């Protein structure tokens, strides 16, 4: 979130300013396409198990 | 009610995001595209394509 | 509302198995599923959750 | 004709799922390739049902 | 303003009757008359009787 | 309630009965997919269009004047995962490092050492 | 008696009362009794009335006798399920048709059994409770501040008044005046503090002293006699002092009744015997009584202005529901009374039959039909809402609808404490009206209306020394007693008066419905017979154990359950506690009781049947509602009324517009013990989907879910959709009838666009026909102009059942029903029972799908992201539990506060073979390589909410234009166009998108008007051809301009003109700048 | 061969036309459905 | 109830009513040696995760 969010220092905020509307707008799709794809294979989930505290 | 804002070549349906669409795109259901038109004057650059689209 | 041919989830047939099941209960007083050959829960839930409305519908006249 | 409490296409569905034989399924043709308008013995199997 | 609006005209002598596109009628293929196309007639009638009491 | 509650998009005719929008352009309209609906308007003059693409294009909107910072980032899956993929512990082998480079359209066509 | 026992008791409850007790119970009360008392009061005319007859359903149609009518017919034929009314009039007589309440008493259904019903085509499962006016099923909605009670309010720093006490009064039976009593208290908490009160019809206010002397008490201290009951309370008395001085100027009953302005003095009396605290009685020789009240009042005032009693709690539910039965009452009167003074005119013309029994038939219909109680006429000053269109989306939808409450309009919307037990905390609409609409718990019931005297008597003969003769000092701490808001004397030692009435109710000699509250802490006795008091049932504790320390009920009573719920009450084992009486009891939660897993748990008079009974229909279907963020439960509380299933079984013989049936239902893998009374297991709202909470294609993102196409094909979540277009053949007293044929040409043209060919010559289609696009479904004509019906443009399907029929007016009635199977599509909405709503983003198949070694693959893939902030965890639990119940065949209980834990279920799941937490290994459907992670894969119930895309998708480009405006038309159904309202304007303006915005014109209005170059108006007579332009009156033909403005605006102007204002339009600036 | 209208209960093939009343060959109950079509309906197995 | 069915070739792509498969088990390297997975756990993966 800190490095790629709708934040100030935002790598996005910077790529927009440094490269332009266009270049940065494309930047999303890419960072996306790579990651989303990767996640598709690495998987990820959540279940009651994520909400239980240590025995003690 | 009628002047500062009126109902207006428009369409509306349900959204669902698509992770394979350039940031600025917006997938439109064929159905809709086949309903909304666009007045393009005939010009010797697009006559050929238009006469096709028309047929 | 009748029995569902083949399980949604995996696909294995399950139309025939209705009467076998609803029977192994009334009489043999029984697990039923397991012997009927319904292993993994996908098909399991299929039978064990069917509420046969057709019966009541059938109670109507013409 | 159909006086069952189930609707037409509900039963229609049902039969779509009923498992048919498919041993020599390979020596039959896809209705799409068969030169017969609609269907025939050379690419289909017709069935009856009366109740 | 002596030209566009003189104090007196705040009182009406002759009433401006607006036309159809204003108070359209909606027939059922049967009557069907707009709201205003009534309080115009209610007024009209309240005018008739008045005069027929002054003559 | 935003300058961004309305933005010009590139049209992509697709099948199935629904407007398919990108995730990162989610928070501007502030939509989700639990049934939410969207209105679409179609320019009609040659300039009308231009006026729509030269000032209302989604790309021009990335940096919001109200809070002098962008207003569209990487949400959910893409964010969550981009994190994992970054850790020193995250490693990928050739077979995949390739299918990954392929997905980047601008890829120079050169696998990094 | 353990916990698992209390269930049989509850079973015992519904076996006898049934989900809709309230509605019916309250109806019979109007028919049986009430209805009589109403016709017999201010009847007799200068001709009297006696007993009235109420027959069963009938149909008086010309061309037939009087057919004994039945529900399922009136339904199809759009009639009225009402019967006749006769009255033994004195010098037998017919007076109106009363709409009966289905499943009531005069409704034949009340008796017929299982098999009996199946023959009337009426679905057994239909619990009824609704009316059937002109076809559609109408449900009367409960309308929630009780009357005849004392209230004290503090009035803001800015006000000449300090505190004030009020009491709204109205005759429980007889006219019913709505005039309230104001016992003010001027002088803020400082200035040198009088007490004045307001009376009906009196211009100004009167200082209490006078009100007393004018009453019948002339000396001081005899006045203080009534107000204060303790000569040693100088404070209060002090307060009164200044007041006495106020009236010191009027020293007797003569002057007393005077200052109230021979002619005037007489009127004074009136406003005291018929207006002043009119309840109690408006007789005559009771002056005394009212005086003790006005004394008990002036007391209550001060009791607060001296910080001894708080300001009255405005929202203490106990002091607030006019059900169906009552409504007809106040309604009937309004009617019968116009009949009364109608019958007065026939008698005032006969210088020597007449009773138009249509005002009571048609009057009743109007209301019940629309929802406007108060008459019709130039009286819209009524309330719309009362009586609606009974829901039929799902079974749990209908139940809910009947158990609903209203409340005419930041504090009321709150969930008060008093709400415990009587109303469901979760089920209540979002936005708009939220909290103004409450639903009843399962156990709640409403009072009905008992009689006072059999208890007034039963009292003044067991210690109640009547008020009439009272002496404040001889009887100091005399516990005063009230009856339905009236003061019927005090009582000496009450401790017993109390535990005698309470023993009287338990044997059943003073209706279990009456309320008796003893407030020792104030010395008073509350008596309530009232109609509209919500009450719940509880086990009685009584330390009645000469063998220990205990619930009167025992495990012998239980297993004994000719032993209904009527006996559980006729033995003093259970009591009906209204909200008021509740105040003075102590309720124990778990009967029994009162591990490092379960939730940590922290004089008794009663115990709770079961805590999971504080819930109403809605939540009752929610698994582990005690594990989710409350605001979520509140949502599911709404979506349930929007899922699919089976709303009745007779559905196949129902001609209702819209109705959906889920192809294959499925009782849930996890359930509430309560569901058992919600017939839910036999009428499910969904199916058990093989869920899989994980990330994948990234199409299950932002509440959009992935659904396994493959199983969507095997029929998962498919549903039938019905519809019924209907028409009639109108006539005129002047023999001119319409027609049902297959019209073409024939001098008129008035026809449609579509085809009529699928129309047999009877002007109808056959039930086999596959109709679509717009195809004319029906053919009608008007002598040849067309009145034929077209299948809605967005729709299509197949005809499913056509039917011809008579009308009361012997007209040709014909309804048509069309069927369609609706398949789940990449957009349709779904949701579980946890506010976990989401729509389809895409659909993959088995291969593409991720999977587990076993083979098992998900039907649904929702995103792990919809869990962290939603907090709905029970969702996570239902899955686990249900993954066991799946494997074990045993029903998995999810029911509220029980003894089942996450640690427990997890152990049960380890006995079967899979991870103790659910998670399973999965191999990515595209590559087969394992997933670096594990997934929460497990069967969860999912309701297929209505709202499928293809019923919303709409697009327009220049369609039907409006008439007045000339702008597009509204709504997607009439081909309308989306509005570009203000806010959309704004934005474009922010963008500096000048032209596009201007393009309000091109995409909507626009219009060419012709202005005058002189009087800037739209006068110009522009005959567009011969160019002739003109504008006489301004006599021009030379200087004229044409302009382009939004017709809405052209109209703005024509409008302004007809209002005499002149919007001149000028084409050139002259004022400069 | 041939059928026009049926009755909601005593499903007995009737058949009428204008003015011939709208009842049944017995049961007064004036309902009546308009029996299926002759032209066969064709379905898909999905 | 009178019908008349017509059967045809086709595959699971076209419709599920075709594929003759219906559930298929698949596993490999039961002992995570290839480390194509990262076991979830509270204390001990091995004991908490079925062999
Ligand atoms: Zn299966
Ligand atoms: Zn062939
Ligand atoms: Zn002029
Ligand atoms: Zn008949």
């Amino acid at each position: 979130k800190k490095t790629v969010g709708s934040g100030g220092g935002g790598l996005i905020h910077t790529v927009m300013r440094e490269k332009g509307p266009k270049i940065c707008a494309e930047l999303f799709g890419n960072i996306q396409k790579v990651v989303n794809y990767w996640l598709l294979h690495n998987g990820f989930s959540i279940g009651i198990g994520d909400a239980i505290a240590d025995a003690s | 009610g009628n002047l500062m804002g009126k109902r207006v070549f428009s369409a509306r349906t349900v959204i669902s995001g698509d992770p394979n669409l350039e940031l600025d795109q917006v997938g439109v259901p064929i159905s809709i595209a086949k309903t909304l038109s666009y007045p393009e004057t005939v010009t010797q650059y697009n006559i050929h394509r238009l006469t096709e689209y028309v047929r | 509302m009748i029995i569902p041919v083949r399980c949604f989830s995996c696909g294995k047939v399950v139309g025939d198995k209705w009467d076998a099941y609803l029977r192994l209960l009334e009489e043999g007083k029984q697990d039923a599923l397991d012997e009927l050959k319904l292993k993994r829960y996908c098909c399991r839930r299929m039978v064990l959750t069917h509420v046969d409305l057709i019966e009541k519908f059938l109670r109507y006249n013409p | 004709m159909n006086t069952s409490v189930l609707a037409d296409e509900f039963i229609s569905h049902r039969l779509g799922l009923i498992p048919l034989v498919s041993e020599d399924v390979e020596e039959m043709k896809y209705s799409r390739d068969c030169t017969c308008e609609d269907y025939c013995d050379e690419c289909s199997v017709v069935l009856e049902l009366s109740a | 303003n002596e030209d566009y609006a003189r104090p007196e005209w705040m009182i009406i002598t002759v009433l401006p009757v607006p036309p159809p596109q204003v108070r359209p009628s909606i027939a059922m293929d049967t009557q069907g008359q707009d709201d205003l196309t009534h309080k115009l007639s209610d007024i009209l009638k309240a005018n008739i009787n008045v005069q027929k009491l002054e003559m | 309630l935003h300058k961004m509650s309305m933005m010009a998009h590139r049209v992509k005719v697709m099948p199935y009965s629904t407007f398919r929008l990108n995730l990162s352009v989610t928070s501007p309209y502030n939509a989700d997919f639990d049934g939410d609906e969207m209105n679409l308007h179609v320019p009609q003059s040659e300039e009308t269009r231009a006026e729509l693409s030269q000032l209302c294009a989604v790309p021009l909107q990335i940096v919001s004047p109200q809070s002098n910072k962008p207003v569209m980032g990487i949400v959910q899956d893409t964010l969550c995962g981009v994190r994992k993929m970054t850790l020193r512990d995250t490693f990928i082998e050739y077979e995949q490092v390739m299918n990954m480079l392929f997905w980047v359209p601008s890829w120079d066509g050169v696998v990094p050492q | 008696i353990t916990t698992e026992d209390c269930w049989t008791v509850i079973s015992a409850f519904f076996e006898e009362k049934g989900l809709v007790s309230q509605q019916l119970d309250s109806f019979d009360e109007f028919m049986e009794t009430s209805i009589q008392d109403l016709v017999w009061e201010e009847p007799r005319l200068i001709i009297r009335f006696g007993k009235i007859y109420l027959s069963r359903p009938t149909m008086t149609e010309a061309d037939g006798t009087t057919h004994a009518m039945f529900p399922q017919e009136a339904r199809l034929r759009n009639l009225t399920y009402s019967s006749p009314v006769y009255l033994d009039m004195e010098k037998k007589v017919h007076i109106g048709k009363v709409p009966i309440m289905l499943r009531s008493k005069f409704c034949s259904l009340r008796t017929l059994d299982e098999v009996d019903l199946y023959k009337m085509k009426e679905c057994p499962y239909d619990m009824g409770g609704y009316f059937v006016i002109n076809g559609s099923e109408k449900v009367l909605i409960a309308q929630e501040s009780a009357a005849n009670i004392v209230q004290v309010f503090k009035k803001a720093a800015p006000s000449p008044i300090s505190h004030v006490a009020e009491i709204r009064s109205a005759l429980e039976k007889g006219s019913r005046l709505i005039s309230t009593m104001q016992i003010k208290l001027y002088g803020r908490e400082d200035k040198g503090r009088t007490i004045k009160a307001t009376l009906p019809y009196v211009k100004q206010d009167i200082p209490i002293v006078i009100v007393f002397r004018a009453l019948g008490v002339v000396p001081d201290g005899e006045i203080l006699q009534h107000i204060c009951y303790d000569e040693n309370d100088w404070q209060m008395l002090e307060m009164l002092k200044p007041c006495i001085e106020e009236g010191f100027v009027i020293q007797d009953k003569e002057v007393a009744l005077d200052f109230i302005g021979e002619k005037r003095i007489q009127y004074a009396k009136d406003i005291l015997q018929k207006e002043l605290l009119p309840h109690i009685t408006q007789e005559e020789g009771f002056e005394t009584r009212k005086t003790f009240f006005l004394g008990y009042m002036v007391n209550r005032l001060l009791l607060c202005a001296l910080e001894r009693k708080d300001q009255d709690d405005r929202d203490h539910f106990g002091k607030k529901l006019d059900l169906a039965g009552p409504l007809l009452a106040n309604l009937f009167r309004i009617l019968f009374r116009k009949l009364t003074r109608e019958i007065y005119r026939y008698m005032q013309r006969c210088i020597e039959l007449a009773v138009k029994s249509t005002t009571i038939t048609s009057g009743l219909k109007y209301s019940l039909a629309t929802g406007n109680w108060g008459e019709q006429k130039k009286a819209m000053s009524s309330r719309a809402g009362v009586s609606q269109v009974l829901n039929r989306y799902t079974y749990s939808s209908t139940l809910s609808h009947l158990r609903r409450t209203n409340t005419p309009i930041a504090k009321p919307r709150q969930l008060h404490n008093t709400h415990w037990g009587l109303v469901c905390p979760a089920e209540t609409p979002e936005g708009q009206a939220c909290g103004l609409v409450k639903n009843l718990s399962l156990l709640s019931g409403i009072s009905i209306g008992s009689p006072s005297e059999p208890i007034i008597n039963f009292l003044e003969e067991w210690g109640m020394e009547p008020l009439e003769d009272y002496d404040p000092a001889q009887h100091t701490k005399s516990t005063r007693i009230f009856v339905n808001g009236v003061w019927t004397g005090i009582h000496r030692d009450p401790s017993m008066l109390v535990s005698t009435m309470r023993d009287l109710r338990r044997s059943g000699a003073i209706s279990p419905e009456v309320s008796i509250i003893r407030d020792i802490r104030e010395r008073e006795f509350k008596i309530f017979t009232d109609v509209g008091r919500v009450y719940r049932p509880l086990f009685i504790v009584e330390d009645d154990e000469s063998k220990d320390n205990e619930l009167r009920i025992t495990k012998e009573h239980i297993r004994k359950i000719v032993y209904g719920w009527s006996s559980l009450v006729t033995s003093g084992v259970i009591e009906y506690v209204d909200g008021e009486e509740e105040e003075t009891i102590m309720i124990a939660m778990t009967p029994e009781d009162l591990d490092t897993a379960k939730r940590i748990k922290p004089t008794f008079t009663h115990c709770e049947i079961h805590p999971s009974m504080i819930l109403g229909v809605a939540a009752s279907i929610i698994p582990f509602p005690d594990h989710n963020q409350s605001p979520r439960n509140t949502y599911q509380s709404a979506m349930g009324k929007q899922a699919m299933g089976v709303f009745l079984t007779n559905y196949n013989v129902r001609m209702d517009t819209m109705a959906n049936i889920l192809y294959y239902p499925q009782k849930p893998l996890a359930k509430t013990q309560a569901m058992e009374y919600l017939k839910f297991r036999e009428l499910p709202a969904g199916q058990n989907a093989i869920v899989a909470i994980a990330c994948y294609s990234g199409y299950n993102q932002e509440d959009s879910m992935i659904m396994n196409q493959s199983s969507i094909d095997r029929g998962l979540f498919r549903s039938l959709f019905f519809r019924s277009y209907m028409d009639q053949e109108k006539r005129f007293g002047i023999s001119i009838v319409e027609e049902f044929e297959k019209p073409t040409r024939a001098t008129t043209l008035r026809l449609k666009h579509g085809t009529y060919e699928k129309l047999d010559e009877d002007g109808l289609i056959a039930p086999g026909v596959r109709v679509s696009g717009d195809d004319i479904i029906i053919g009608k004509t008007t002598p040849k102009r067309d009145a034929s019906t077209p299948l809605r443009s967005t729709e299509n399907g197949i005809v499913d059942q056509v039917l011809l029929t008579t009308n009361q007016e012997g007209l040709k009635f014909v309804k048509v029903r069309m069927r369609t199977t609706k398949v789940p599509q990449i957009g349709d909405k779904f949701a579980s029972r946890h506010g976990q709503k989401g729509t389809i983003g895409v659909t993959y198949r088995h291969e593409d799908m991720p999977f587990s070694a076993e083979g098992i693959v998900p039907d649904l893939i929702i995103n792990p992201h919809a869990i962290p902030s939603r907090m709905t965890v029970a969702h996570l639990i239902e899955c686990l539990l249900s993954k066991v119940g799946s494997i074990r065949g045993y029903e998995g209980d999810a029911t509220p506060f029980t003894d089942l834990t996450v640690d427990a279920v997890s152990n049960l799941l380890r006995d079967n073979g899979y991870q103790s937490r659910g998670f399973e290994v999965m191999y990515n459907g595209h590559t087969g390589k394992k997933l670096m992670a594990q997934v929460f894969f497990g069967p969860t119930y999912y309701q297929r909410l209505r709202h499928m895309v293809d019923d919303k998708i709409h697009a327009r480009a220049r369609g039907p234009v409006q008439v007045l405006t000339r702008q597009p038309v509204e709504g997607r159904s009439r081909d309308g166009g989306l509005r570009f309202g203000e806010m959309e304007r704004d934005c474009m303006i922010a963008h500096g998108a000048a032209g596009f915005l201007k393009e309000l014109m091109e995409a909507s209005d626009a219009f060419r008007v012709h202005v005058c170059g002189i009087c800037g108006l739209m006068s110009v007579i522009a005959n567009l051809k011969k160019n002739q332009f003109e504008c006489r009156s301004c006599k021009n033909k030379t200087n004229i301009y044409q302009l382009h403005i939004p017709y809405a605006a052209k109209l703005l102007f024509q409008e302004l003109m007809a209002m005499n204002i002149a919007p001149r339009l000028y084409t050139e600036r002259s004022g400069v700048s | 061969y041939g059928v026009k209208y049926t009755c909601g209960a005593c499903a007995h093939n009737f058949s009428l036309n204008k003015s011939d009343p709208v009842r049944c060959k017995e049961c007064g109950h004036r309902v009546i459905y308009k029996a299926r079509t002759k032209r066969m309906s064709k379905f898909l197995t999905t | 109830l009178n019908i008349r069915c017509i059967a045809k070739k086709g595959i699971a792509k076209e419709h599920a009513k075709w594929s003759p498969c219906s559930a298929i088990a698949f596993e490999y390297d039961p002992h995570n040696k290839l480390k194509h997975t990262d076991f979830w756990f509270e204390v001990d993966a091995k004991k908490e995760w079925p062999d």
